[PDB]
């Protein structure tokens, strides 16, 4: 939480179908959904897919950032990599 | 995509854009009233212009999207909130007339000052001398000089453009794209809608009449008290039954009747509970005062302030070299950073009205999960009504002893308590009448029904015998009695006070009816009582999931006004009123021609 603020986190907006676990799409073409094809004219349902966060130092209790870390495991007959004392 | 769907995409983006830029302008206002320099003024102006330009390009976008093939109610609510638009086409001439006239009176009102007719040496601005008089002075030539000098000095600089603006008021209130500007001063409440809950200005005016007919007498006695203190301070002028001559008004235009309080004593032993020296002597500590705010909402479950709240939330005036106004403005910076901008010191304002500020914070969190169009108080009328409730309920020795600081065998002095009931009734019922008169005129001139001739005769013949006004010097047809006030130039609709008054009035009926009073509306307390705690606090905290009518009904009952607890005030105050000053009476006036 820096005094000026941080505007450097961003997510997806538009898509056609739902994804599968552990899957990723990277297409960044102008999103079009009008019958008239979108030649590349901004507006008329053609926009920029990403959208920034806009964080600030004095955010609220519910909006203060949290660093999420996931320690996932795969449970099969695969070779083990866990030990102890 | 349908029009609904493309606009929903554009919605999914502008929600985020709006929160971002609204927060930015929120810190802009923070720097507005936390420090004041010329660069700061320019910065707030440019930020406001930038967000206004964003809103205007959004408006032009909204004009493009149609609505006819849309079949979604709540999505349509959000869509209408998006699609509000307009006002970028007016020509130079007419735009100049309207907006230039308004801004011109605004600027001269800001940059004007007055002087004296008889001793022009001790001549001073609107604030110091005149408000000095109405707060502390009791001299006849002083008050008379105030009124006459202000009139004969400010009307002369306001009138001619304002007569051309009588004509201009007619034209623009008829032309400005809506039904009328009387009902646009009533326009944030203006209705042409459906879905079952049709209550409107017809019932409004009819219960105005019925409100007179039932609960006018206490306002009678309150007028008696204030106007009588003045008439005693300047004795031997007037007959009792009729109205009063007015070279002794006591204020500028009669906004409040609070301006005329102290001296008269039919309600006359000692004044209401004042605790400056009490705080000096025993000092029930204010930290534990906010702790009992916590406790009397922890019997219902509410938290406290934080260190960041201590740092940011500013309640007093800065008091330093900063040139800022001490006007208290309820605030929120958004992003769950609910802060405040009042002029609040350690007083009854602190205890009760800061239960109400900390409740601004808690209430914001109560609707912190709302979507974009609903992050605000369910009503600003709720704020004032429940502020009155909180003041009159937590200003209580029974609460102070339930936290264990006062004994529980307190006896009171009749006449003093009686003064306190005096003042409370004064505010509560003295709100409406003169503003009712000007709003009748404004309604039907902004609809165009008054011809350009009957104005002033109508004013006098609605100044001595129908319902009540008073004004000394003859405001002939050239002057603009229809409009001569900076607040009318500032679109601060007063009558919304009375609208929320009747709303909250019967709301209190239903709410403390569920709370089960024995008699009247006060003593509807909460402290250290768990069952009442849920049954009023989860009661008052619902949300905004449905339309406004559904929300208000489900929350707080019926759609009328009180008589039962005000009647159980009256009859007991009737008996007490007897036992001290048994000679109360009746009357309200409006049909005059006094000085002529």
């Amino acid at each position: 939480s820096k005094v000026g603020g941080n505007y450097n986190y961003l997510f997806r907006l538009f898509r056609k179908s739902n994804l599968k676990p552990f899957e990723r799409d990277i297409s960044t073409e102008i999103y079009q959904a009008g019958s008239t094809p979108c030649n590349g004219v901004e507006g008329f349902n053609c926009y920029f897919p990403l959208q920034s966060y806009g964080f600030q130092p004095t955010n609220g209790v519910g909006y203060q950032p949290y660093r999420v870390v996931v320690l996932s495991f795969e449970l099969l007959h695969a070779p083990a990599t866990v030990c102890g004392p | 995509s349908t029009t609904e769907d493309l606009a929903k995409t554009f919605l999914e983006k502008f929600n985020y854009e709006a929160e971002e830029l609204s927060y930015q302008n929120s810190l802009a206002s923070w720097n507005y009233n936390t420090n004041i320099t010329d660069e700061n003024i320019q910065k707030m102006n440019i930020a406001g212009a930038k967000w206004s330009a964003f809103y205007e390009e959004e408006s032009q976008h909204a004009k493009t999207y149609p609505l006819e093939e849309i079949q979604d109610p709540i999505i349509k609510r959000q869509l209408r909130a998006l699609q509000q638009s307009g006002s970028s086409v007016l020509s130079a001439d007419k735009r100049e007339r309207l907006n230039t006239i308004l801004n011109a009176m605004s600027t001269i009102y800001s940059t004007g000052k007055a002087c004296n007719p008889n001793n022009p040496q001790e001549c001073l601005l609107l604030e110091p001398g005149l408000d000095d008089i109405m707060e502390n002075s009791k001299d006849y030539n002083e008050r008379l000089w105030a009124w006459e000098g202000w009139r004969s000095e400010v009307g002369k600089q306001l009138r001619p453009l304002y007569e051309e603006y009588v004509a201009l008021k007619n034209e623009m209130a008829r032309a400005n794209n809506y039904e009328d500007y009387g009902d646009y001063w009533r326009g944030d409440y203006e209705e042409e809608w459906a879905d079952g809950y049709n209550y409107s200005r017809n019932q409004l005016i009819e219960d105005v009449e019925h409100t007179f007919t039932q609960i006018k007498p206490l306002y009678e006695h309150l007028h008696a008290y204030v106007r009588a203190k003045l008439m005693d301070a300047y004795p031997s002028r007037i007959s009792p039954t009729g109205c009063l001559p007015a070279h002794l008004l006591g204020d500028m235009w009669g906004r409040f009747w609070t301006n005329l309080y102290p001296l008269m004593v039919p309600f006359g032993q000692k004044p209401n509970i004042d605790v400056t020296d009490a705080m000096v002597n025993q000092s029930w500590d204010a930290r534990r005062i906010f702790k009992e705010a916590e406790k009397f909402f922890v019997s219902v479950g509410l938290p406290n302030m934080t260190e960041g709240f201590w740092q940011n939330s500013m309640l007093t005036e800065p008091g330093d070299n900063r040139k800022v106004v001490c006007h208290p403005t309820a605030w929120d910076l958004g992003k769950h950073d609910f802060r405040i901008k009042m002029c609040t010191k350690v007083t009854m304002d602190d205890f009760l009205t800061a239960h109400h500020e900390m409740g601004h914070i808690q209430y914001d969190m109560a609707y912190a999960a709302q979507p974009f169009l609903l992050r605000n108080g369910a009503n600003e009328g709720f704020h004032e009504a429940v502020g009155e409730i909180m003041s009159l309920s937590a200003a209580t020795p029974n609460h102070l002893k339930n936290i264990g600081l006062l004994p529980p065998d307190f006896s009171e002095d009749s006449e003093t308590d009686i003064n306190f009931l005096l003042k409370q009734a004064l505010t509560i019922v003295g709100t409406l009448p003169f503003t009712y008169m000007l709003e009748k005129w404004r309604w039907m001139v902004f609809k165009g029904e008054i011809p350009k001739e009957q104005w002033m005769q109508k004013w006098w013949e609605m100044k001595r015998d129908i319902v009540g006004v008073v004004e000394p010097l003859p405001h002939d047809e050239t002057y603009c009695d229809p409009a001569a006030l900076f607040h009318v130039a500032n679109d601060y609709s007063f009558i919304r006070y009375y609208t929320r008054t009747i709303y909250q009035f019967q709301f209190q009926e239903a709410l403390c009816q569920i709370a089960k009073h024995e008699g009247p509306l006060y003593k509807c307390d909460i402290s250290n009582s768990r069952e009442a705690g849920q049954k009023l606090h989860e009661m008052l905290s619902l949300g905004r999931s449905k339309p406004w009518t559904f929300a208000l009904e489900r929350v707080v009952g019926a759609k009328t006004m009180d008589v039962r607890p005000l009647l159980n005030y009256f009859e007991p105050l009737f008996t007490w009123l007897k036992e001290q000053n048994r000679n109360s009476f009746v009357g309200w006036n409006t049909d005059w021609s006094p000085y002529a």
